[PDB]
């Protein structure tokens, strides 16, 4: 019994997860097939979407939550009013961190107000081995060790769960791990990260944030990495010669 | 009545009234998402679930695209979800065992109704980890969770198999031996609605 072991010790449950076949020539793949990164930074309130060009694969969305700073905040209602659906392409998958709380509920409708119907819920679950108390959000009815980041399709190897320590009070990063998930699913090269920041440029992405310090897009150059004859690679293939 | 009971019958189309208030109700219905008795969504949705709180905690195993189809009838019913937990499976070895990805967990959605007040609200985690029994089976730490939470309540599972029988806890099932109840109201209001024992339309 874990659970009544933590109700014990404080050791979170998933503290006690041991290990927390090997054809990594995806990931030299996927490396080769990476367009360089590109970057730029802009007020996503005020910064008109259509501008990102051109649709994208995938979409990663990392909204700074309010109960992220426990110790600009976005809520689900600023996330909601996003015209997500103009800058996806008709084929393409969306992964939006949705936090632990209310997120869980109203990430679901803006996969639905955007176009995409949720096929994997993919949890972050934080272990505490280097900690073991946290205070509670008024509704909560138990102690939330745990975010969510769910998958949504719009169109015709890897568990749904990352385990890594919970970061430092008031680190708001996100397990690079998401990013290995996303990768090896090969669903194509044009990757968007809305609310990324410097520490998250990455090659085969474009970074878009209101607090990256330099920009380097430009739509022509973007467009240019995915002109024929490479405008359907997976992301996993070689590049054509 | 601390110790356990049970009601065989079918859930569709019992008189839960009968029943009583309880402070936590848990549920694993069979979605229809067959290899045993499913029901339909409209089924499902119909369930005369809020009749058996006031005040107080729903716990709603999910899967698939129950997902939002239970956080769909959870609000139906008259809940809020302000919680969820998540069940990672692991062996005996404590490493861990849907299309695109391999599942390590099953999720169950936590919903309150009404007010409940002295509750131990804080103390388990939304994160079992546990071994797997049979298939199909719940981890029973989730039983210890909910004592400690509301500790003495009345407490009602729906579609519980015979394993779920727990004392403080009134089973409802279609494959559980017989009926046997020994809270005296229940007795009472039971033997006024079915004085046959046969549960019909
Ligand atoms: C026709 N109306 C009925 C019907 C009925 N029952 C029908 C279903 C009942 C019990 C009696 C449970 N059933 C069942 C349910 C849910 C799941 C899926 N969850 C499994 C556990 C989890 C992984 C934690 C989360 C997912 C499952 F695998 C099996 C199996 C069974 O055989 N019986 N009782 C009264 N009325």
């Amino acid at each position: 019994d874990y659970c009544q072991h933590f109700v014990d010790t404080g050791h979170r449950p998933q503290n006690f997860i041991r290990d927390v076949e090997l054809i990594r020539l995806k990931d030299e793949l996927i490396a080769k097939s990476n367009t360089p990164p590109m970057y730029l930074q802009a007020d996503i309130e005020a910064f008109d979407i259509r501008e990102l060009t051109p649709k994208f694969d995938v979409i990663l969305l990392e909204p700074p939550l309010e109960e992220y700073y426990r110790e600009k905040c976005w809520t689900w209602d600023d996330i909601m009013k996003l015209e997500i659906d103009e800058i996806a392409a008709p084929r393409s998958f969306i992964f939006l961190w949705c936090g632990s709380g209310e997120g869980l509920d109203l990430g679901r409708v803006c996969l639905r107000k955007w176009g995409y119907r949720r096929c994997e819920d993919i949890c972050w679950i934080k272990t505490n081995k280097n900690n073991p108390t946290k205070t509670l959000d008024p509704k909560a009815v138990f102690q939330r060790t745990k975010e969510h980041c769910l998958m949504g399709i719009k169109g015709t190897v890897d568990i749904d769960l990352i385990i890594t320590e919970e970061p430092e009070i008031g680190n708001i990063e996100k397990p690079v791990e998401i990013f290995h998930i996303i990768e090896h699913f090969c669903l194509g090269r044009r990757r968007l990260h809305l609310f990324g920041r410097d520490s998250t440029i990455r090659p085969g992405w474009l970074t878009v944030g209101p607090t990256l310090t330099n920009s380097n897009y430009n739509a022509e150059t973007y467009a240019s990495y995915f002109s024929a004859p490479n405008s359907y690679l997976t992301g996993c293939t070689e590049e054509i010669e | 009545l601390f110790p356990p009971q049970w009601i065989c019958c079918d859930i569709r189309y019992l008189d839960v009234s009968i029943l009583g208030k309880f402070a936590v109700v848990m549920a694993d219905p069979p979605w229809d998402i067959l290899p045993y008795g499913t029901l339909t969504d409209d089924e499902m949705r119909r369930l005369n679930i809020p009749v058996l709180q006031d005040d107080g905690f729903l716990f709603l195993w999910v899967t698939g695209r129950a997902m939002e189809l239970g956080r769909e009838c959870l609000n139906l019913w008259g809940y809020e979800r302000v919680d969820e937990i998540i069940w990672v499976k692991t062996n005996q070895l404590q490493r861990i065992i849907g299309h695109w990805l391999n599942h390590g967990k099953e999720h169950c959605l936590v919903g309150v109704k009404g007010n409940p007040q002295g509750f131990n609200q804080g103390l388990d985690c939304d994160v079992i980890v546990a071994e797997v029994r049979s298939t199909s089976h719940k981890p029973d730490e989730i039983y210890g969770m909910i004592e400690r939470l509301s500790p003495g309540t009345r407490k009602i599972e729906l579609f519980g198999r015979p394993h779920n029988v727990q004392p403080n806890w009134i089973t409802l099932g279609n494959q559980l031996d017989g009926i046997h109840l020994l809270d005296p109201d229940v007795v009472a209001r039971f033997k006024q609605r079915y004085p046959d024992g046969i549960i019909s339309k």
